[PDB]
């Protein structure tokens, strides 16, 4: 499927979750200007990814999966850098992120918005 | 060769098939000390008393079964004799526990079962209170 | 069988047999070499089963 | 009418529709943990007590007399160790090892009273903790909750049971593997007591009693 | 075709493994070593009896039969090397074998220090690999692992 | 000289199931100091699918095989595991070098220790599990202080002591959940991290001291035919700290050390990788299909 | 024999090469770093990284784009991709 | 092997057996040996073994 | 700590948490300590799940006595916010006990989960 | 629904104190030995109304006491999809009249 994607703030680059479930989802990173890959990005999970975002300097982005586990990945380095989980998320539905004045090295956006299949929506 | 036998009461040696020589005790609160002690490996003023011979270490052999109390009392410098741990010394330990009936009109010519049984109620009450209630 | 006699394949395809597939293979060649219409590619397979 | 059974320190109590167990009451006027007792002879409950489910069972010795000495390894809060205690009589002692914190104080609480029981709380897979506490015995009950089992029995026999001594040992299936058939376990574990040295003389199960329970009665070297 | 013949087919009771064998020069004595035993097989051109062997019954790892047939000397336990005469005594029927009890020799004490023995494998390399007889048995020879090689003479009557 | 040709003799062969070395790597030393590892006996042990436990001698290239001893009959053997002490030193100086114990499963629930010395089975140890499929012997951070750990078919890691001429069951760590997993193969990333692969898909890390569960990797179906269940034949740790990981679907997964998730899937073979090795440094991986 | 050969440099310095020679036997050699290898009497062990798919001999070969993937020709009319 | 057990119809009297194994290795499973194959062969079916043979 | 048979595999865990997500929406579920220590007592009960985030960790230590008295499987889970969003409660529930009935696949279930928490113990 | 708890509660009781009676009323056992010789030596050593009544009125009685405390355990069930039923807000639990599940996927906020 190609339904699923998001393109990147400056333009650049185009993620797309790749449907590939089995335990941890993949989602393949397409320079838009040239439409060719360019990377893949692949965390963790039990059923994929829920739900990812950009990040707003546009380098790097932050996968929400299902069951909680959300991982940032940078652009630059081409690796992950770095794994948390929400507070008690049985299971992520949707994620946002937004604002500004965020830390400079995780993309320079304030807040993240993690809703889960309960309907609870945690806000960091 | 010098055995350590430690029972309840006091301690046997059985250097020369036969018994040679022993150290009897009775009916205090220093024998939970003494179960201490043997717990850890101290100083014990039995053992001292038993090991403490003038003249020199003549064969350096101790044969103690358990390898804990072997290297424990490997570092104290009275006497400077160095004991054996166990080297599967099944045998020895367990025919002079099977066969201590023969011991008894030796060194204590009594049934000293009463004290035995008052250590392991002030033990089991110690680990009680340990665990506190 | 044409299309292993137009790709240079029928004795790698008849080479590997046993007992009870050569056989077989005899008894399907036996059968049809009566009809001409492929009495050519029939005779042909004989030819190297023999071989 | 009370009549002593086959095993020397054992009693049945008969009636018209009834044949209890029972033993014979160290401290009379005194009960323990609830049970019936007929005048003073306490009823020995064999869903409880692993051991009075193998004499109802059909065990031919239980190789302990009233003056003996029994190591009781696995001694879950004084319940059976009660009723061994009563079986070697005041000449006898029961050697009660239990690590288990709640039960150690049970069973010690219970051991104040029986003077001919000492309760030592300590790891059975440690023995040489109560070698000076434990003297040469003549029999090792042993009904313990681990895998090691005929380990702990192995070490406790080479340290304590006597030359030609018994030991009445209660195995559990789905302690031990929980998916192989019990027979089988049971094969595996009386394999390993014949090559730890004793001489397996007989196997019997629990099962009007308890599921998957084994009973073996073996002698040691002789 | 004819020439080769498949002949004997000696089956091995018990469930242990042949370590070893050896023949005589003639073939009318066969010596299997297991771990466990060593069997001594008479043979008549067949007819396959066993020779009844005591004194053994700790298996071993080399056999050899004298070329005289009256020595058969094994490696017990690997590093112990034995030794028996065999008394062969022709009757009426044929000759049959009595094989006495081990006698065994001693090996020499070489100097090797207390580190290199306590540290390594152990007395590993102690374990003899070859045993070698004379043409006319009058010398014997072993070898282990370890580069020694240890002789022995015959001193008769 | 006149030769009779013969080959109607059907020797039987036999499969190599467990080859293991005694030290897995010696420290360099210069060529002033090439007289102090002249006495470290280092030996190759190979054992077959008939049981036999046969020692070679790498001999610096000649590959002489000194002592052949064979199990009985219905028996083989699985794992080998040489156990080597550390260098003791005396009290002049001299170098007392490890005494290398050689343990072997035999598809059973039993763990023998062999004596090389005999030439037969010196121990053995057995817990009530199940048959044992892999062990391995903990590495050095204690000291006179090490354990065998070892998986089975219905689960449970048992871990057995070695001490003092000793091979007793101690306890068992840890049992899956599902009785329907099997323990394959094992290998130690430290002195106390355990890494398993397991039937169901799974590469388990375990904490030995606590008994307790790092992280449960996974990995997925395999997309190449039926059985949706992988299988991880092999594990083996680099010395940086990843993990590789041959599996049913002749993959080899590098995963990560800190984390414990994958960072890299390598297709490399059509069937199954069975066997893999890394050398000594960290800098290649051979893998075996 | 080399048939053909693609370099990509590894960059606005030159910091490396990347060589991807397609011989004649079939096979495709890739020389991972060059520049590095022989800048520095001695050298260190170099040893290519062989993909070997075409059966005649490869006609091209090219890496493609960013570096992931190594594109290839030959004349069994299919154009392979090592995913590399 | 072992001897076949004798029921009287309550109770069963069984030879114990451990002679099989002295010393030499314990005999394999065999339904633990074919397990692990069938993982190896899971749906994939065997080549023709030989040459021309019935 | 005192939390012994620990669910740590988040396979495990996910598995845990669905059972007691299908028995609660089965009305099979007890849900609270107090709930959890009748039917534990009462002995309806057929697995019960503690949670180990319990800031007293001593309050939920009781009912693994009386689950050694009544034999009956107890594991602990690392999240009590977890597990109370997976019964469907939208408070933190800190331990609860799932029930058994005649036939129900969702009884084969509870089998196959308490012999998987067999298997931890 | 307190009534059907206390009921069973007394029933279950009942049932426990029943089974350990009839267990307490009415591949087992294996014994090893060294080789076939002294198996066979054991095998030559062994060759060398009241209680149906009781055990059968024991069944029976442990028969009708299981039935008592299945048909208490459904009531107790029952009561408690009564309960969800008539929840005040919608809760699942329990089949309708139609046969299909109730199965609401709210969160009780």
């Amino acid at each position: 499927t190609m339904e699923r994607f998001r393109v990147s703030p400056c333009g650049r680059y185009m993620a797309l979750v790749a449907s590939d479930k089995k335990g941890g989802g993949m989602l393949n990173i397409i320079n838009v200007g040239t439409m060719q890959w360019i990377a893949q990005a692949r965390i963790d999970g039990r059923h994929g990814v829920a739900d990812f975002a950009w990040w707003s300097d546009g380098n790097g982005l932050t996968i929400a999966g299902r069951d909680g586990q959300v991982t940032e990945w940078s652009m630059i380095t081409r690796r992950t850098v770095g794994i948390w989980r929400d507070e008690g998320s049985i299971g992520g539905t949707v994620m946002a992120l937004g604002g500004r004045n965020g830390p400079a090295e995780l993309g320079g956006d304030r807040w993240v918005a993690i809703g889960s299949n309960s309907g609870i929506l945690n806000v960091y | 060769l010098f055995i350590l036998t430690e029972t309840s009461a006091g301690y046997a040696l059985f250097k020369a098939i036969k018994y040679k020589e022993f150290a009897k005790f009775d009916s205090a609160a220093i024998a939970v000390e003494e179960a201490s002690g043997i717990l850890e490996g101290k100083v014990t003023p039995k053992l001292a008393s038993l090991l403490n011979e003038l003249k020199d270490e003549k064969k350096v052999t101790l044969a103690v079964h358990d390898t804990k109390l072997s290297n424990s009392i490997t570092k104290l410098p009275g006497i400077n004799i160095k004991p054996i741990s166990g080297s599967m010394t099944d045998d020895l330990f367990r025919a002079i526990r099977q066969h201590l009936y023969n011991l008894i009109p030796g060194m204590e010519p009594s049934n000293f079962d009463e004290m035995n049984l008052g250590l392991a109620h002030s033990l089991s009450r110690h680990k009680l209170k340990f665990s506190p209630e | 069988l044409t299309a292993l006699r137009h790709r240079s394949a029928l004795r790698e395809a008849l080479q590997g047999r046993d007992e009870l597939s050569v056989i077989n293979i005899l008894r399907w060649a036996g059968k049809y070499v009566a009809d001409p219409r492929y009495r050519s590619i029939c005779v042909d397979v004989a030819f190297h089963l023999i071989d | 009418i009370v009549e002593p059974h086959r095993h020397k320190g054992v009693f049945v109590a008969r009636g018209g529709k009834e044949d209890l167990l029972c033993t014979a009451n160290l401290v009379p006027g005194e009960s323990v943990y609830g049970e019936k007792r007929i005048s003073e002879y306490r009823i020995w409950n064999p869903f409880r007590s692993k051991l009075a489910a193998g004499i109802l069972g059909g065990l031919e010795t239980i190789y302990m007399k009233p003056g003996s000495k029994v190591l009781y390894l696995g001694a879950a809060s004084g319940t059976s160790v009660s009723h061994v205690a009563d079986i070697v009589g005041p000449t006898g002692a029961v050697y009660a090892v239990e690590f288990s914190h709640r039960s150690g104080r049970d069973l010690i609480n219970m051991a104040t009273r029986r003077t001919n029981v000492i309760p030592i709380v300590e790891d059975a897979r440690k023995p040489m903790a109560y070698r000076m506490l434990v003297p040469m015995v003549d029999v090792i009950f042993a009904d313990v909750a681990q895998p090691d089992q005929a380990r702990i029995v192995g070490i406790n026999a080479r340290l304590f049971l006597k030359q030609g001594g018994g030991l009445l040992i209660s195995i559990k299936a789905s302690c031990i593997d929980s998916t192989a058939p019990p027979e089988q376990v049971f094969a595996s574990e009386v394999q390993k007591l014949r090559e730890d040295k004793f001489f397996p003389k007989e196997q019997l199960t629990l099962e009007p009693y308890e599921r998957d329970h084994a009973m073996v009665s073996c002698v040691y070297l002789q | 075709r004819k020439n080769r013949k498949f002949l004997a087919q000696v089956l091995i009771k018990g469930a242990s493994h042949i370590t070893s064998a050896s023949i005589s020069e003639d073939g009318t004595l066969l010596a299997a070593s297991t771990p466990t035993d060593v069997k001594v097989f008479h043979l008549d051109p067949l007819y396959i009896k066993k020779v009844n062997m005591t004194g053994t019954g700790l298996g071993a790892t080399r056999v050899q039969i004298s070329p005289d047939k009256r020595w058969i000397c094994w490696a017990e336990e690997g590093s112990k090397v034995m030794i028996s005469r065999v008394h062969a005594t022709e009757s009426a029927d044929g000759i049959s074998y009595t094989v006495s009890v081990p006698h065994k020799l001693h090996r020499l004490r070489r100097q090797i220090p207390k580190h290199i023995l306590l540290g390594g494998l152990g007395s590993y390399d102690r374990n003899v690999s070859q045993i070698a007889f004379s043409a006319d048995s009058r010398m014997l020879s072993v070898a282990d692992l370890a580069g020694y090689i240890d002789t022995w003479v015959l001193r008769g009557p | 000289m006149d030769i009779h040709r013969c080959r109607f003799v059907r020797y039987p062969a036999s499969a190599i199931n467990a080859v293991a070395f005694t030290h897995s790597a010696l420290p360099v030393v210069s060529s002033s100091k090439k007289y102090l590892q002249k006495n470290i006996q280092v030996r190759l042990a190979i054992g077959r699918a008939n049981g036999d436990i046969e020692i070679w001698n790498p001999l610096n290239g000649g590959w002489y095989q000194e002592v052949i001893i064979p199990g009985g009959k219905d028996r083989s053997v699985d794992g080998l595991v040489w156990v080597t002490d550390p260098d003791e030193e005396m009290a002049d100086g001299k170098i007392i070098h490890g005494k290398s114990r050689l343990f072997s499963i035999g598809y059973t629930t039993t763990i023998t220790e062999w004596d090389l010395e005999k030439a037969r089975a010196k121990k053995h140890a057995s817990g009530q599990h199940g048959e044992i499929w892999c062990f391995g012997v903990q590495p050095l951070p204690a000291a006179q202080n090490r354990k065998l750990v070892a998986g089975t078919v219905d689960g449970n890691l048992v871990l057995y002591s070695i001490e003092d001429g000793d091979l007793k069951f101690q306890k068992t760590l840890t049992r899956t959940p599902s009785k329907k997993t099997k323990f394959v193969s094992i290998a130690f990333q430290s002195h106390n991290i355990v890494i398993v692969g397991c039937s169901n898909s799974t590469i388990c890390a375990y904490d030995v001291r606590t008994g307790t569960m790092l992280r449960q990797m996974t990995l997925g179906t395999d997309l190449t035919g039926g059985s949706k269940n992988i299988i991880v034949w092999a594990v083996k740790c680099l010395p940086n700290g990843d993990i590789v990981s041959g599996d049913s679907t002749g993959q080899v997964c590098i995963w990560d050390g800190k984390t414990y998730t994958q960072a890299q899937r390598i297709q490399s073979h059509t069937q199954d990788v069975l066997c893999l090795s890394v050398s000594a440094d960290g800098s290649k991986i051979i893998s075996g299909g | 024999i080399i048939s053909t050969f693609d370099i990509r440099p590894i960059i606005a310095e030159l910091q490396d090469i990347d060589v991807a020679v397609g011989g004649a036997r079939g096979a495709i050699y890739v020389y991972s770093n060059l520049l590095a290898h022989l800048h520095t009497l001695r050298v260190g062990t170099i040893q290519p990284r062989k993909y070997h798919w075409h059966r005649r001999a490869v006609h091209s070969v090219k890496w493609s784009g960013d570096g992931n993937y190594l594109i290839s020709g030959g004349y069994e009319t299919v154009l392979v991709l090592w995913q590399l | 092997k072992n001897p076949k057990d004798k029921r009287v119809g309550s109770t069963a009297y069984r030879v114990v057996s451990n002679g099989g194994d002295p010393r030499l290795a314990p005999k394999a499973k065999k339904q633990s040996l074919n397990l692990k194959q069938a993982l190896l062969r899971r749906d994939r079916v065997a080549k023709p073994r030989g040459g021309f043979f019935v | 700590s005192a939390a012994w048979p620990k669910a740590e595999d988040p396979a495990l865990v996910q598995e845990l948490l669905d059972c007691v997500q299908q028995a609660s929406h089965y009305r099979q579920l007890k849900k609270g300590a107090n709930e959890t220590t009748k039917s534990v007592n009462r002995g309806t009960s057929e697995l019960v799940i503690l949670a180990a985030d319990t800031q007293p960790l001593s309050i939920v230590l009781h009912i693994p006595l009386i689950c050694e008295e009544k034999n009956v499987p107890y594991v602990y889970v690392p999240s009590k916010v977890a597990l109370g969003r997976a019964c469907g409660v939208s408070r933190a529930v800190i331990a609860v006990s799932l029930t058994s009935n005649e036939a129900s696949d969702l009884n084969s279930k509870i089998r196959a989960l308490r012999d998987k928490v067999e298997r931890l113990a | 629904l307190g009534y059907v708890r206390t009921m069973r509660n007394i029933a279950a009781k009942e049932l426990k104190e029943l089974e350990e009676r009839y267990v307490l009323a009415g591949p087992k056992k294996i014994v090893f030995f060294e080789g076939v010789e002294e198996r066979q030596q054991a095998l030559e050593k062994q060759k060398a109304r009241r209680k149906q009544l009781v055990l059968e009125k024991l069944a029976r009685k442990v028969k009708a006491a299981r039935k008592k405390l299945k048909a208490l355990a459904d009531a107790e069930y029952e009561l408690e999809l009564q309960q969800a039923k008539m929840a005040k807000t919608a809760t699942s639990g329990g089949f309708t009249k139609s046969g299909r599940r109730i199965k609401v996927r709210e969160r009780k906020r």
